């Protein structure tokens, strides 16, 4: 629109997949081999996706190390979610873990082995045997210290055998909607500056997370929440965005992950008093408690003068008591990262670490079939025709208020796979590749042009930087209504500064000043939504810790016996999902709340798990 | 007769030429190192010695000149004895070096000695032994001439 | 004020009859991260936002940021800046690739060649997918160590003169090491077809044992060893062992 | 605006598609093998020529160097004499140049051994300077 002109190219596909991480590739494998003419749109070569950075492992009750059941895994996931998790999706997840991880081994994923030639497994945070009652589990399957790397390369390799067609370094700008239906996607081709509209019967969103909304994170530069943003722009409300996982052990200076697997293998955290303080904060699980708990324990230590180093403002991960053949065998990757980025030799010195933004349990709301949904009190859950979402961009929700470690590679694969299963069942040759309405994509092009030639006075790098810092400050590990309200006002001001936007590069070819600006827009949508949702939730649940409201607010008080209590009405408690609708021009956000699904897929296969106090 | 990727490979190159995209520099900017320098020298020597055997073989056969008047011609130039032996070093090095390194490289083809420190130990040894063998094969005849000129029997 | 200076290759395809060019940028090291990628981002963020390069990870796992820095191919994100402010540092794209714009090479042949090795597990007897783990001994899986780690950055192939001259015909260190990774997998049954694919005079045998690939690999791997290994297989000097038999109560 | 054109799948190597038809068993394995065995055998041959001189050795040098240089220049020809840089017929010329090079090498060596002092004497003689 306006100041320049754009080549526009149309395509027709059965399904379009926006993302080639673990989730998008697994769906692409499924759909490709099922016959569908399937297109994979990704803004980077699939192998560079963030999935490839995953380290510690992937969960499945294989029993390679000891007897195990998938229902123990399930329980651990429900408890992990601090009962904001939908128990149907979590049931689906845990039910399929063993088949899913096994397929990966069959595709050639080179798992670490036991002396029996089975897939080696390790312990991880927040996992137990026997519905909480037994010991720490060994359920977490790994390729040493590089499980996601290995998985992504295995999935990419096998995708090449399933006749997909890759639009690599294509940057999606919007879904194409026609009256409540998604009929494709529009994207900019980085290579030659052209503009492509893909028409499709189904569209799968698998775009990853939005860690770069914060100043410090483990995530990749590409984690800018474009998928969630796409959905906002299509008038779809996002779910549970306030629930942001801080990983206990990002390296102090640089944000680089150090796997929780290093604690699973026998490492532990230490304060300036030389104390294994997680013995105090979580007597049973200790250093293998859930991530929300461990990260908070870490932060208190820091706040309470027991921080480590020159400024006493981080903490030590200690592995040097572990045999050096174990470190090399089980954690070669982080041994290397730790030396490169901290000068630290893990056999002799401990690693400086600090909690760090890592994973988004929030995202696009779906049902357990991974079909995207809109909700009203009156109408309930209404599916958005043609549109599926999976992986980190999605909220199924299999993680609720706190994601269990090694459950995300899992949820990518399982629900990536589910997308293909469910589409091959409900899509008939009956249906034809829908036609685009007149003008489809013009808005997205107009926006592109505006950002391309934007000649205001705030360069995007600095606007981004203030957002990231605002977010680090007002929406961190512990939150307070006054600090949150303050943060919100600043965020909506920054969103107003989008109009004063300055870019410099005016080329159409490989203009990363432009795509990074587009990315900022998407980030801002996510970030503003995140904070007003967090501001409004007056409870402490999983990763959302409010200092002014330290209680988990449920329909009953599950800390006392139930009988004789009267259930609080929906509007009065907080055991419910947050839904944020945002107007993308103005920035105005409205909230609504949707009930948590408590039933399983089949009470005969497994019981539901009623809330209880969450300890470790 | 090409493999399918070799065909595709060819069409890729034509596609890139058509777009008049530049080629990122290489020779002029890659750091000199003991891996490709010593490969470079293996090829230069191989080719230099072959070049010589052509210009020597065809040269003397095509020309009225023969090797014997060529040698006596240079002998007649009467050039300093110090230099003469240096020419004999410049002639021996390539044969020594290339032969030794040729065994090395054959090792490389058998996946032997490919770790970085073996590689670097190997490059110095080959360069060094060839420096020794070439120098020895020149110094020894002279050493033994000086003994004929200046000792009793 | 320790002001480091960077000479960075530049190319602008949008420009009428454009041509490559080095540009110099000054960076205050006290205002910058330890790594070369930090300096490039700093520049783009503060000096010239038209400066263009690939990056994604922070820890050198994605493989996106591969380039030539101080004359060697490495990843920017884990290449420490040289503190000596008296010397400059030269930054070029991957050698002998066609460039799209600035430090970004067209990477599509590299990917094509990778697809050609058929990088997925292949079984002679169809197996029912997901039903059971295939057996593999520790010793057998450990053969993949130093092979499976490759991040597809292409630093090695962009360092190999043999590939410089015949990229269209010679597969290169990176693709060949992966070819080998699938050949020595005790679980894969197509080791022969995998070699038949690269029997001709160029595919693998254009390896002149330059050893640049191994010298330059930023993940300390050894594609040369694997190529020697492949040369042995093609020439029938060695043979791939049979898989160890699966145990009775597995 | 969307007054637009129909598009094409990007260029993309489909390795299943490629598989179909292709058998070619054009195995270069044993040539590579013999090339290397041959060079190995030339190792004792070089020092042998240091000690033993004469016609018969002069002949062993000529035969073996000729063979070894033939395979050697063919490699270097295929590196710098590529269709992409010289076009397809000038490439074919240089490839034919490889064979011409080898023949003239041999003819000129056979000549030198037969109607001049020969290889081992020529060296012997320049060392006498
Ligand atoms: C350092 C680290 C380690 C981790 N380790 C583990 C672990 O050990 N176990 C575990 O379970 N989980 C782990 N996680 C979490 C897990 O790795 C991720 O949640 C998971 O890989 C999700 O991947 P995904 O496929 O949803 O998206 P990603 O893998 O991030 O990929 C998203 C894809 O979408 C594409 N995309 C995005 N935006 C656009 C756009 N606008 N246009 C076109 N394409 C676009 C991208 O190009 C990319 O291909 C880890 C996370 C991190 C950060
Ligand atoms: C510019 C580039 C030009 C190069 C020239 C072209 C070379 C062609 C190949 C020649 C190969 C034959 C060399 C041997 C020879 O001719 O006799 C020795 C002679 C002396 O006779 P002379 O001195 O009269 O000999 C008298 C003998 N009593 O000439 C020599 O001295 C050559 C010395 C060769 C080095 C020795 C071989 C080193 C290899 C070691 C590897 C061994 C084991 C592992
Ligand atoms: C005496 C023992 C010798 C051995 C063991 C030997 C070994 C080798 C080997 C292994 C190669 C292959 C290198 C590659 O493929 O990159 C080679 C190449 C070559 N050799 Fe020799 N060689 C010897 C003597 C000679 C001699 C006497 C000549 C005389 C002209 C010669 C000329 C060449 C040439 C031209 C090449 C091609 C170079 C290249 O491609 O880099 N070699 N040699
Ligand atoms: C693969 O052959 C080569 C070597 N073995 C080697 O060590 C080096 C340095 C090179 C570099 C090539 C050179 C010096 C010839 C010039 C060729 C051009 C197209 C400019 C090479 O091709
Ligand atoms: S081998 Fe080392 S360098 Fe070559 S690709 Fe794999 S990682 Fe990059
Ligand atoms: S750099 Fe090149 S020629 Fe062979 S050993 Fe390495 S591939
Ligand atoms: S950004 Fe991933 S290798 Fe550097």
């Amino acid at each position: 629109s306006n100041i320049a002109q754009y080549k526009v190219i149309d395509h027709a596909y059965d399904v379009v997949i926006i993302g080639a991480g673990g989730a998008g590739l697994r769906a692409a494998m499924g759909l490709g081999e099922a016959g569908f003419k399937t297109a994979v749109v990704t803004k980077m070569f699939p192998t560079r996706s963030h999935t490839t950075a995953a380290q510690g492992g992937i969960n499945a009750a294989l029993g390679s190390m000891n007897p195990d059941d998938w229902k123990w895994h399930f329980y651990d996931t429900v408890k992990g979610s601090d009962w904001l998790g939908d128990q149907n999706a979590m049931h689906y997840l845990t039910r399929n873990a063993v088949e899913a991880v096994t397929e990966l081994e069959n595709f050639g994923m080179p798992f670490s082995r036991t002396p029996e030639g089975k897939i080696y497994q390790r312990s991880f945070g927040g996992q137990s045997n026997n519905y909480g009652k037994g010991g720490v589990a060994k359920r977490t399957c790994c390729v040493a210290d590089r499980t996601g790397h290995s998985m992504l390369h295995t999935l990419y390799g096998n995708s090449l055998r399933c006749h997909c067609t890759f639009f690599i370094e294509y940057f999606a700008l919007d879904l194409l909607m026609d009256k409540g239906r998604c009929v494709g996607v529009i994207a900019l081709c980085l290579e030659d500056g052209t503009i492509h509209r893909f028409r499709s019967k189904r569209t799968i969103v698998a775009t990853g997370g939005y860690g770069r909304a914060y100043f410090s994170c483990t995530t990749a530069h590409m984690n800018t929440g474009d998928g969630t943003a796409l959905a906002t722009r299509a008038g779809i409300a996002l779910e549970d965005l306030e629930f942001i996982q801080f990983h206990p052990t990002g390296i102090y200076g640089v944000g680089c992950l150090i796997t929780e697997g290093s604690r699973g293998e026998g490492g532990f955290l230490v304060n300036s008093e030389g104390e294994r303080f997680m013995e105090r904060y979580a007597p049973k699980a200790k250093d293998l408690a859930s991530r929300d708990v461990v990260s908070r324990a870490e932060t208190i230590e820091i706040m309470e003068g027991r921080g480590v180093g020159p400024e006493k403002d981080h903490i030590y991960l200690q592995l040097h008591h572990l045999p050096a053949e174990q470190l090399h065998q089980r954690l070669p990757g982080i041994s290397e990262t730790a030396k490169i980025f901290a000068g630290v030799d893990v056999t002799k010195e401990p690693i400086p670490v600090i909690p760090t933004v890592h994973y988004n349990m929030g995202g696009i709301p779906t049902n357990y079939k991974a079909q995207v949904i809109k909700y009203t009190k009156e109408g309930g859950d209404k599916i958005v025709p043609g549109l599926y979402a999976c992986g980190e961009c999605a909220c199924h929700s299999v993680h609720g208020a706190n994601r269990l470690g090694a459950n995300s590679l899992l949820d990518a694969v399982v629900f990536g796979r589910a997308c293909s299963i469910n589409i091959k069942e409900e899509l008939k040759p009956d249906e034809k590749i829908p036609e685009l309405p007149e003008g489809a994509g013009e808005e997205s092009i107009a926006n592109l042009d505006a950002v391309r030639y934007a000649n205001g006075d705030v360069p995007t790098a600095e606007l981004r930087l203030t957002m990231q810092k605002t977010m680090q400050k007002h929406a961190g590990v512990f939150r307070r209504g006054d600090i949150l309200a303050e943060g919100v006002k600043k965020m909506m001001d920054l969103f107003k500064e989008l109009k004063r936007l300055k870019t410099t590069d005016r080329s159409l070819i490989w203009n990363s000043d432009l795509t990074e600006s587009l990315e900022l827009q998407n980030l801002m949508l996510n970030a503003t939504q995140t904070i007003v949702a967090a501001e409004n939730r007056k409870e402490s649940r999983g990763a959302h810790a409010r200092d002014d409201f330290p209680k988990r607010e449920d329909e009953y008080d599950y800390s006392k016996p139930i009988e004789g209590q009267t259930k609080r009405p929906f509007e009065k408690h907080w055991r419910k999902h947050t839904l944020t609708k945002q107007d993308p021009r103005t920035g105005h956000i409205t909230l609504d709340y949707r009930p948590v699904i408590d039933k399983t897929l089949d009470p005969a296969e497994v019981d539901w798990i009623p809330p209880i106090i969450r300890s470790y | 007769e090409k493999t399918p990727i070799q065909v595709w490979g060819w069409d890729y190159l034509m596609r890139q030429r058509a777009l008049k995209r530049p080629i990122a520099p290489h020779l002029t900017i890659y750091k000199p190192q003991m891996t490709w320098m010593v490969s470079g020298l293996h090829r230069v020597t191989g080719c230099a010695m072959a070049g010589t055997l052509l210009i020597g073989g065809v040269g003397f056969s095509v020309l009225p000149l023969d090797f014997t008047t060529f040698v006596e011609f240079i002998r007649g130039l009467g050039i300093p004895w110090v230099i003469l032996d240096t020419f004999k070093f410049i002639i021996a090095f390539p044969i020594a070096f290339h032969t030794l390194n040729g065994i090395r490289f054959i090792g490389f083809d058998m996946a032997k000695g490919t770790d970085i420190p073996s590689i670097y130990r190997g490059a110095y040894l080959v360069l060094g032994l060839a420096a020794l063998i070439s120098l020895a094969v020149v110094v020894y005849p002279r050493w033994e001439r000086h003994k004929k000129a200046t000792l009793p029997t | 004020k320790r002001i480091k200076t960077f000479e960075i290759y530049r190319f602008n395809p949008e420009e009428p009859g454009a041509k490559p060019k080095l540009q110099k940028f000054d960076v205050d090291l006290d205002k910058c991260g330890t790594m070369v990628l930090d300096a490039l981002i700093k520049i783009k963020n503060e000096v010239d936002p038209t400066l263009t390069f690939r990056r994604s990870c922070r820890e050198g796992i994605c493989g996106s940021c591969a380039m030539n820095i101080a004359g060697e191919n490495t990843l920017a994100c884990i290449c420490n800046i040289d503190q000596n402010t008296s010397k400059t540092t030269k930054i070029y794209p991957l050698p002998h690739m066609f460039v799209i714009k600035d430090l970004v090479p067209d990477m599509n042949l590299f990917y094509a060649q990778y697809a050609s090795i058929q990088p997925w597990l292949q079984k002679k007897t169809k197996i029912n997918l997901g039903e059971k783990q295939q057996y593999q001994s520790i010793k057998e899986q450990e053969k993949l160590d130093g092979l499976y780690e490759c991040i597809l950055c292409a630093c090695c192939s962009a360092s190999c003169p043999s590939y410089w001259w015949n990229a269209d015909k010679y597969l290169g260190p990176a693709v060949l090491m992966q070819a080998y990774r699938w050949i020595i997998d005790s679980r894969d049954d197509s080791a022969a077809e995998r070699l038949a694919r690269m029997q001709d005079g160029f595919s693998a045998f254009k390896c002149h044992t330059i050893m640049n690939c191994t010298k330059t690999c930023p993940k300390h791997l050894n594609p040369a060893r694997a190529i020697g290994e492949i040369k042995m297989l093609l020439t029938k000097m060695k043979t791939k062992p049979a898989p160890l038999p699966t145990p009775a109560n597995f | 605006t969307s007054a637009a054109v129909t598009g094409a799948a990007p260029p993309q190597f489909d390795p299943i598609a490629a598989e179909k038809g292709f058998k070619p068993l054009h195995s270069h394995g044993t040539l590579f093998k013999i090339e290397r065995y041959f060079a190995a055998a030339m190792v004792p041959l070089i020092p042998a020529a240091y000690f033993i001189h004469g016609r018969e050795m002069d002949l062993c040098l000529a035969l073996a160097l000729t063979l070894h240089v033939h395979w050697g220049v063919w490699g270097v020809v295929n590196d710098y004499g590529r269709p992409f840089v010289l076009g397809d017929t000038l490439a074919a010329a240089v490839r034919v140049g490889a064979y011409i090079f080898t023949a003239c090498l041999l003819a000129g060596l056979l000549y030198f051994n037969e109607h001049d002092v020969g290889l081992t004497r020529a060296f012997e003689m320049v060392w006498e300077l």
